[PDB]
């Protein structure tokens, strides 16, 4: 089937999850060491837009450290390296002084 | 997790089998069906084509899923103790390349114990598929067509 | 004047009557709710359970 | 020689394996069927590897 | 009464699979989960590694 790209086109260590969302609908996401590419089936590539950042994806090792499900239409994504944060700053009422 | 479109449903008291490619499906309620216990549950994953027109002849049913050429029939025996439920398994194994291709119908008889497949790849032939079942074992199968000129 | 505060009354009455009720609903919608999800079955049927 | 496996995954009646030559990166399926040919013609289902 | 990360999960059906490097539990609740139903056992003790 048609070549994905030359050489380093992927990572030099990428992690590789097939889609099978649909008997039309099949796909592989491919994880560069930094960013992502997202091929068909049939070899052509879907180009991925990072809307809201990526620095997520960007991992040293991206085979150990993505942890991957596919659900029906789309796939949740989980870095193993980056800690979980409360956002401060957000809070519900700044003081509100309740007396 | 995976969006089945579903082609074929055999229906049978208590059970109705839902028949997606790459899913199967026992549509069973208990007492009434009464929309609230309507119940659904994922038993087999094998793979169902869009031309494999499935004929049930008793608990089990036949299905031809069409090869590049030369089709080759399946058959999945619906158990109604789904924890048994296991897969489709092959009745061409000894005979492959015989089937032409195109099936348009797959007819038999529960009480004379056979299945007839006639495809339109070779219209003259009648398929005859001859079986024995004592007591959920396969004690003969064979595969053999008939030539009307 | 009575009766007035005793419609008060009445009014605080129907009140803690609605919430004591509200209690039981999301109870039983959320319960609901629970098992229609893990039905994986969906539709509009389900729905209009 | 020389090629890397990057990933095999498999449908469940075939294969879909993507493969690192030292010039490329391949796409490829790897079909299970018992006796089909993978190609229009193809006489008797040769073994070519690509 | 070992503090054992929790590190690969496998959902199958009716029972969850907590694998954790010494010690291994099942999820299972019965009807619906809801919490108030949601048990663990520790049925195996197999080494798994990171």
């Amino acid at each position: 089937l048609n070549t994905l790209g030359d050489n380093g086109a992927l990572g030099q260590a990428p992690y590789i999850h097939l889609i099978n969302r649909d008997e039309h609908e099949q796909y592989y996401a491919v994880f560069t060491g930094s960013g992502i590419r997202v091929f068909d089936l049939s070899g052509n590539e879907k180009q991925v837009r990072y809307p809201n950042g990526s620095n997520y994806i960007k991992t040293a090792n991206p085979r150990n450290d993505l942890r991957m499900v596919t659900v029906a239409d789309y796939t949740f994504i989980v870095n193993r390296n980056v800690v979980a944060q409360k956002n401060t700053k957000s809070v519900n009422l700044p003081n509100y002084n309740p007396n | 997790n995976r969006i089945a479109i579903l082609k074929y449903a055999v229906p049978f008291s208590e059970e109705l089998l839902i028949w997606s490619d790459e899913a199967q499906f026992v549509l069973t309620a208990s007492g009434t069906l009464t929309s609230k216990s309507v119940e659904l549950n994922l038993t087999t994953q094998f793979d169902v084509q869009d031309r494999a027109r499935p004929f049930g002849i008793g608990r089990n049913v036949y299905f031809a899923s069409p090869r590049s050429s030369f089709t080759s029939i399946h058959r999945y025996y619906a158990v109604q103790d789904v924890s048994s439920v296991k897969n489709a398994e092959d009745i061409t194994s000894h005979v492959p390349n015989y089937i032409p291709n195109g099936v348009f119908s797959i007819c038999g008889s529960g009480t004379e114990n056979f299945c007839s497949v006639l495809s339109h790849g070779d219209p003259s032939k009648i398929f005859m598929y001859k079986f024995l079942y004592l007591n959920e074992e396969l004690r003969q199968q064979s595969w053999s067509h008939w030539d009307f000129g | 004047a009575d009766l007035s505060l005793q419609a008060r009354s009445k009014l605080e009455e129907a009140s803690a009557e609605l919430t004591s009720q509200n209690m039981q609903k999301v109870q039983a919608i959320g319960s609901i709710r629970a098992a229609i999800g893990e039905s994986m079955l969906e539709g509009s049927s389900m729905d209009r359970i | 020689e020389n090629v890397q496996v990057l990933a095999c995954q498999s449908i469940s009646s075939d294969m879909y394996v993507i493969l690192r030559n030292e010039f490329n990166t391949f796409l490829a399926r790897i079909s299970f069927t018992k006796n089909a040919i993978d190609l229009q013609g193809e006489p008797y289902r040769a073994f070519m590897d690509m």
